[PDB]
């Protein structure tokens, strides 16, 4: 991979500490505090007693057969050979008690959702820095592993105090994917409009979702349905409208006169409802905002760690 | 305490099994066992558990057969809802854990139960709400036991005397109607029924629906606007024509296209009776 020399001595480090890691047990692991619950999962914080390390790890209870279960967890052992700057660190997954345990490295800024709500509103130059982020996670799941990722998300973005912003929750098991079809429901979506009429095309839904994503941080608010008039300069939808909403509606669109021209643009390429004429990886890669926020000096660590409370 | 409520800590409450769309269950001993679902919600209103009490009143007189027996309510430590343990594992479990094999005989007489328990429970105007084969239990192998009907108050948290309905859980078993979430009633007798048909269409084909999309959301979406419906054409050879063509009516797209539990029942006990 390209890394700068921080990045692959952060690498390096990562795959130092795991190899420490044998296999993983339950018995082996000791509650420390929660990190957080979606619809289908609850994450903690815990101690890896054997190894030392803190890890949060992931249960996710599935009423699945065990054939299913079982290419589950082989189908997440590819998170092994997922090591990039811009990809969550993974120590393990195994089953237990009922349940599928998924330990990753602990991020202790949190998600970008968590992050959101402590910011009110996340600013540009911090969101450039994001956006270069997630397109490279995006790029290095396509390039290295054919994966696509299928859950972007605020939620699902994580960030620590060492400034690295790094995608989780991505598409590795298509089986866990569809089993989690099965059992749960979310109350609001960043599905691209043509994926939900079944319409596959690639990377170009995972991009439609950032873009979604974008413009909720920098808004402060899930943009569907669009914020209306004077709700806009101070500056609930039920889960089948606002899918409706998402194929059948303009796609939203950064506020005029708040926000560069560059980063608009930006959004709005991403936002394109054709799924064809919506910029792709590469093309985002070299857009103006990006090309800007590249250079640009963001002490985003310090950033965040103001808005979490946390020290430097 | 009040009429059917069960003061606090007289439930030993016992190994937690799991949490489904609206609570978590664990086995606990009552006079016997009994599953014990603490609600979501734990924080309700005057309003919502006066509401809630009515709602119990209505339950506790649904005795048969084909009803898994509602037992009491806690208020005390937390809101909670006791109802009969089933031995052995929920139709879910059979058909798509366990992959229990039934005979034809077997997978009619699954169903006939389950419409006498659900004719049952709408001669008592109760609306399920959430049938699908995780709430139909083979209890000891042998009655079909339907459980989770109704509860409709505590099936959203309530901000004063309004409540906002939100999709929870699986959504493979509700109807179009219910998936929208537009009407004034999304739920009805028909919407009983489409989840019924479902469940029909899980006995014959052995499969959830929508095996072949892995994206909830697009689900969601074609369900909801009617663009998407089970592949009927995965039911299993030696399923009678006469329970494909019941199967397609309970799964009408227009919920007033769909036959009710009377007829429903006459249909497969006629087809039960008619059969090798
Ligand atoms: N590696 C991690 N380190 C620290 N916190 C984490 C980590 N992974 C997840 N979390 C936190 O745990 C929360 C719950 O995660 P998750 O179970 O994936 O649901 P979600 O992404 O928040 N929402 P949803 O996907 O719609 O169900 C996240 O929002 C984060 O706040
Ligand atoms: N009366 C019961 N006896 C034994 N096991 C039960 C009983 N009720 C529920 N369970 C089990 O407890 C777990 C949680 O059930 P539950 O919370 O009802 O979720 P669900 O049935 O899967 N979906 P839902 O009922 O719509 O919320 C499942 O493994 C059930 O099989
Ligand atoms: O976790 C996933 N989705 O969110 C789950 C929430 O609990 C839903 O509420 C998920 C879905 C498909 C898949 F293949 C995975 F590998 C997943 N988990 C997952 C993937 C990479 C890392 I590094 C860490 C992880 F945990
Ligand atoms: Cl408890
Ligand atoms: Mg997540
Ligand atoms: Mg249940």
């Amino acid at each position: 991979l390209e890394l700068d020399e921080q990045q692959r001595k952060r690498l390096e480090a990562f795959l130092t500490q795991k190899q420490k890691v044998g296999e993983l047990k339950d018995d082996d692991f000791e509650k420390i505090s929660e990190l957080g619950a979606g619809n289908g999962g609850v994450v903690f914080k815990v101690s890896h007693k054997p190894s030392g390390l803190v890890m949060a790890r992931k249960l996710i209870h599935l009423e699945i057969k065990p054939a299913i279960r079982n290419q589950i967890i082989r189908e997440l052992q590819v998170l092994h050979e997922c090591n990039s700057p811009y990809i969550v660190g993974f120590y393990g997954a195994f089953y237990s008690d009922g349940e599928i345990s998924i330990c990753m490295e602990h991020m202790d800024g949190g998600s970008l959702d968590q992050v959101l709500k402590k910011a009110g509103r996340i600013p540009e130059q911090i969101l450039g820095k994001v956006s270069i982020a997630v397109i490279k996670g995006l790029t290095y799941l396509r390039e290295k592993h054919k994966i696509m990722h299928r859950d972007v998300k605020p939620s699902n973005i994580l960030v620590n105090s060492r400034g690295e912003i790094k995608l989780c929750d991505f598409g590795v098991s298509g089986q866990l994917i569809d089993a989690m079809a099965n059992a749960f429901v979310g109350t609001r979506s960043y599905m691209s409009p043509e994926r939900l009429q079944g319409t596959h095309y690639s990377v170009q839904s995972d991009i439609w979702s950032m873009g979604l994503s974008l413009v909720e941080m920098a808004v402060g608010r899930y943009p569907i349905p669009p914020p209306d008039a004077k709700e806009l300069e101070l500056m609930p939808m039920a889960i089948f409208e606002l899918l409706d909403y998402i194929v059948n509606e303009p796609p939203p669109k950064l506020p005029s006169g708040v926000f560069s021209l560059e980063f608009q643009d930006f959004v709005n390429k991403c936002l394109i409802k054709n799924p064809a004429e919506r910029a792709d990886l590469k093309q985002l890669m070299v857009h103006a905002f990006i090309k800007r926020s590249d250079a640009e000096e963001v002490d985003f660590a310090g950033w965040l760690c103001s808005t979490i409370g946390l020290n430097q | 305490s009040d009429d059917w409520e069960i003061p606090d800590g007289q439930i030993t409450v016992g190994q937690r099994i799991g949490s489904g769309s609206f609570g978590t269950v664990y086995k606990g001993k009552w006079h016997g066992d009994v599953a014990v679902k603490m609600l979501n919600v734990t924080a309700p209103t005057p309003q919502q558990l006066q509401a809630f009490k009515n709602e119990v009143g209505v339950l506790r007189k649904t005795r048969h057969v084909n009803i898994l027996l509602f037992m009491g309510y806690s208020t005390k430590p937390q809101l909670a809802i006791v109802t009969q343990w089933c031995e052995g594992s929920s139709l879910y479990h059979h058909l798509h854990i366990i992959e229990t094999k039934f005979e034809m005989i077997k997978l009619i007489d699954i169903a006939r139960q389950t419409a006498q328990g659900m004719d049952y429970l709408h001669a008592k105007s109760i609306i399920h709400r959430d049938l699908k084969s995780n709430n139909i239990f083979l209890h000891e192998d042998l009655t079909v036991k339907i459980g989770d009907f109704g509860l409709a108050t505590v099936k959203s948290r309530w901000s004063g005397s309004h409540q906002f309905e939100q999709l929870s859980g699986s959504i493979l078993w509700m109807a179009p109607e219910v998936i929208r979430m537009q009407d004034k009633n999304p739920y009805s007798f028909q919407s009983d029924v489409y989840a019924f048909g479902i469940v029909l269409y899980e006995l014959m084909t052995g499969q959830l629906p929508y095996s072949n999309i892995n994206n909830r959301d697009q689900i969601i979406f074609m369900v909801g606007r009617g663009y998407l419906s089970p592949d009927l054409s995965k039911v299993r050879s030696n399923c009678p024509k006469a329970m494909k063509r019941l199967m397609a009516e309970c799964l009408k797209k227009k919920r007033d296209e769909r036959p009710l539990f009377p007829q429903i029942l006459a249909s497969i006990e006629l087809l039960a009776r008619s059969l090798p």
